[PDB]
């Protein structure tokens, strides 16, 4: 079904039963046996001409980490100078009447000085510094 | 045959007539006019005529239905403009005009060509003019390849839609060398007009792709939600998707707290159909979320406010952007959904030595002005002047539903407590604030009032949502007699 | 009989009244509505009833002409609106609307009134509505004499022009309070929205006036220079200057250097009737001017650059200035004149971080938008794309001038004597420049083009803008078929 999960294939006797992710009309985002795949379906004009195309690398920075917006923290939840794996939350401000919760996207440790409770002064300063 | 395109490509840069075969369909662009010259007899260039003249114009044909379109050409001249480049192009919005087709333009110039003299001036203005009358009769969409500078910036920005490619495009008006002349400072073409900066700073962008591949990919797909003309109706599209589907996930969604914070997405994604959202300005005044979407197999617009991003206040950034979105929306018979979740404006001395009185108007002025069927739904809250502007029920709405915890108050209890008793015996706030808004801080008062149609269990806004919009398919509502408004630019 | 006013005046202001009977004929108004009352029944407001409930709205008569007006009242509740205060002026804009007669109103108000509840927003949003429907049918004029907070805010905005009383008034969207209560920075009520503030810095307000009696003397003069409605022609006025009168002061007025500078006005005032300009927005943006004029008893818009300031180059607020006047001036048939001086637009990185390229545009917008009599007059120089937005011939001009020592061309001669030579021997400055600038930096090549229609010596503009304008009373143009525009916001 058009924008659905499940995906019944039967070839002869063998059945199989693949899932449809998504997708950006160039690359397929399909799962085959419990494991996420990127497969890239184009015709003879698009595959003769994405070779020539350029593929930048993306920063690869670890180093201190900055809140966007100005706010109070009112909870912390990681130590200073110890490890930090992907998707951990790190603390919270509070603005306007709401509590938001920056995390750490990706990093192995820290080295830095914690911002410390009602620390109402933000505008942007490095409340964690990842090193 | 692979002839003078392996210099093109040897910079890791593609052709003009390449992007064109990509977008349309593999078989359907027939070239309109492909022997022209400059005959310009100046500066020593009586020589070197080419017969193409820099532009590729043609009509095409995208998923069974017409367009109309031209790409500048870089190896020629730097893709300079003239006398004789702009005829082709005002020809063919002339066609586009009679006929009801779009036009999309593929921008590379390097500039205006300076051996014409004012030729080129000439063909500037006659392109503006073409894009000044025309917009509102058929959409235009831009996308910009290559470099763009001088007063040929001018064209893409009266367009509805500008796109950009992340590597090898910019745009500005003045080069770096003048600012270096003036002003003394050294910065380079993409510390100036580059891509990232128009998507996050300027807010002129309407997206950014990283490969032309991808560029031609989706710019079918957008292709594929607009109207033909300004006079066609809204295009519906078959779809296995139907209105029984279930939601009840939506039960949870809205926190029990009142001070944490949650994603609109999660609300916007189950009541439009399954993978059916391209959001634009995705990366620009995050707060306000604005896009084209599909309800039952026909294409809608969408509005929300995001409490992720700082509480889902309402700006100068995120004012422009949703009176652009819903101006373009209501010009060509596009029907408008919106989800409101709003604590008021942001506070600050910037906002008014910036102007907040004059921009906040303009998205006021774009609901108020509307007259396509229009969907609200109250989430959680709504105060202040932010109720009134985010499409309320006193603006000519159609039907207006709150959700069983939503909120719709002059103010917060604090300000309405401080107001209502002036010098009351001190502690007063604990009695008297939980009172407040025990009492006045719910949707029972504004139900009592009229204001909101009725309250629903939030499983049913998918089922209410394609009610209504599709008994109100044939609404015909008209304006006083104007030559045209007068909007607070 | 003095009663009653004595508590207002002893504060060295005055009343709602007073204010209307300076502003209306001698003996020619006749208050409409006058005993009302609030009807709310809420938090010990059951009591303390009100006659006139705040508000005073009539009809009076100024120059023989009609007109209709309301007034805050401070004394009484503050000026609070409710749902009974908006419904007056709601029949007060309806009325108008039918009939082709204009609206002003005195703002006074200290916000909403906490005791109705979600009333006030009701009342709030049928004003908005009312704004927004009748925004290019009537002209709308507003005046502030007071504090004025809150969400009231907006429908002054959306109104044509706003004017401010210097000593005792202020206007912004959020108090003070708020402001250090999340930012945490003391700023006072003036220092937030005075009148200087929205003067210089924000560019709402359209005017500041010293007192209140001089506010009605000179409102009284602008109200003499507007149409009556939509429909209606442009008036005309007795007078007897005449199109004879010399004006030989023109031909010295351009120095015969290039960097040197002129006061624009020096041009302006000959070729209009004596004493008979009305700036608006003397105080922001400079460089441009814009405002009324009479041209032989007839009113006409008036827009010219000056080299005074900055060299008289476009800029982001002169850009909205301009086109809020023009989209104002075209919107009731009322005739533009033009005087061009522009080298381009001003360089910087502050530029294009804060969106050069969409401001720029609304004035190109609104000059090809335009269908009433234009009259362009190119004094010295026009350049780049400065020269197609103001006003160009291509953009459907009517009749475009210059004067015999004007320039008209692609770029200064150091850019094109660059481009033109990339690696030439050097000092190719001296033998170059002075060249091009010769050959082409004069109104002999546009001229030839057939851009300009002739030139003429400067002691003939008034004779040859008052034939112009007299022939081209009768224009008949229309714009293609649209719901309405996509203004680049
Ligand atoms: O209570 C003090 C601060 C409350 C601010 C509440 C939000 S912040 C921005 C917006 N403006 C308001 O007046 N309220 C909301
Ligand atoms: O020659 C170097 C600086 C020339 C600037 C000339 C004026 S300044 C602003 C405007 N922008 C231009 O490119 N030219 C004019």
């Amino acid at each position: 079904k058009a924008s659905y999960p499940i995906i019944r294939v039967k070839d002869g006797e063998a059945e199989t039963v693949l899932q449809f992710w998504g997708t950006n009309e160039v690359t397929y985002g399909m799962q085959m046996r419990g494991t996420t795949f990127d497969v890239n379906v184009m015709s003879d004009l698009q595959s003769t001409l994405a070779h020539f195309v350029p593929i930048t690398e993306a920063t690869t920075n670890t180093k201190q980490i900055l809140s966007p917006m100005p706010g109070v923290i009112v909870a912390i939840k990681v130590q200073p100078g110890q490890m930090v794996v992907a998707g951990e939350e790190l603390l919270t401000l509070e603005a306007m009447k709401m509590r938001n919760k920056i995390h750490a996207q990706a990093d192995g440790k820290v080295k830095e000085v914690k911002v410390k409770l009602g620390a109402t002064v933000e505008d942007n300063e490095v409340l964690v510094e990842l090193e | 045959p692979t002839a003078a395109e392996d210099l093109r490509h040897k910079k890791k840069r593609l052709t003009a007539m390449e992007r064109v075969q990509l977008f349309c369909d593999p078989g359907t662009f027939r070239e309109r006019d492909a022997l022209v010259e400059h005959e310009c007899h100046n500066f020593g260039m009586e020589k070197r005529k080419v017969p193409g003249d820099g532009f590729i114009t043609g009509t095409g044909k995208v998923f069974g239905r017409p367009v109309f379109l031209f790409s500048h050409d870089f190896t020629v001249f730097g893709g300079s403009l003239s006398r004789t480049n702009a005829a082709k192009v005002v020809r063919i919005m002339e066609e586009a005009a009679k006929i009801g087709v779009p036009v999309i333009g593929f921008n590379d110039s390097g500039g205006a060509r300076i051996h014409e003299g004012v030729d080129s001036l000439a063909g500037y203005a006659d392109i503006f003019l073409r894009n000044t009358l025309f917009s509102g009769v058929i959409p235009q969409i831009s996308v910009i390849m290559g470099p763009c500078a001088g007063g040929a910036v001018y064209s893409p920005a009266i367009t509805d839609f500008t796109f950009m490619v992340e590597t090898s495009s910019y745009m500005f008006v003045t080069g770096p060398e003048v600012v270096s002349a003036v002003g003394g400072k050294l910065v380079t073409k993409d510390e100036l007009g580059g891509p990232h900066v128009h998507a996050t700073k300027s807010g002129v962008s309407a997206g950014t792709f990283p490969n032309d591949i991808v560029a031609m990919a989706q710019l079918r797909r957008l292709y594929s939600y607009l109207p033909l003309s300004n006079r066609d109706p809204v295009p519906v599209l078959p779809t296995a998707d139907e209105r029984y589907r279930d939601v009840s996930s939506l039960n949870t969604v809205v926190p029990t707290e009142v001070k944490e914070a949650y994603d609109m997405r999660d609300v916007i994604y189950p009541v439009i159909d399954h993978d059916s959202f391209f959001e634009i300005q995705p990366q620009f005044a995050k707060n306000i979320i604005c896009g084209f979407a599909r309800v039952e197999g026909r294409s809608v617009c969408i509005i929300a406010n995001q409490p992720k991003v700082q509480a889902g206040v309402l700006d100068i950034d995120s004012s422009v952007k949703g009176a652009r979105m819903v101006r373009f929306a209501d010009a060509f018979n596009i029907p408008i959904i919106t989800f409101v979740d709003v604590p008021g404006f942001l506070p600050g001395v910037q906002q008014e030595y910036g102007g907040i009185i004059r921009h906040g108007a303009k998205l006021l002025y774009a609901y108020a002005e509307a007259t396509v069927p229009k969907v609200t739904i109250i989430t959680r809250k709504a105060y202040g002047g932010a109720y009134d502007v985010m499409s309320s029920k006193h603006l000519r709405g159609d039907s207006n539903y709150a959700w069983p915890h939503a909120e719709i108050a002059v103010m917060g209890a604090a300000g309405a407590c401080k107001l209502l008793y002036s010098k009351e015996t001190a502690e007063q706030q604990a009695q008297r604030i939980a009172d407040y808004e025990k009492t006045f801080c719910t949707p029972l008062s504004a139900a009592r009032k009229g204001f909101v149609d009725a309250v629903i269990d939030p499983s049913e806004t998918r089922m209410r949502v394609c009610e209504d919009l599709e008994r109100l398919a044939r609404k015909q509502l008209q304006n006083p007699w104007k030559k045209h408004g007068n909007i607070p630019l």
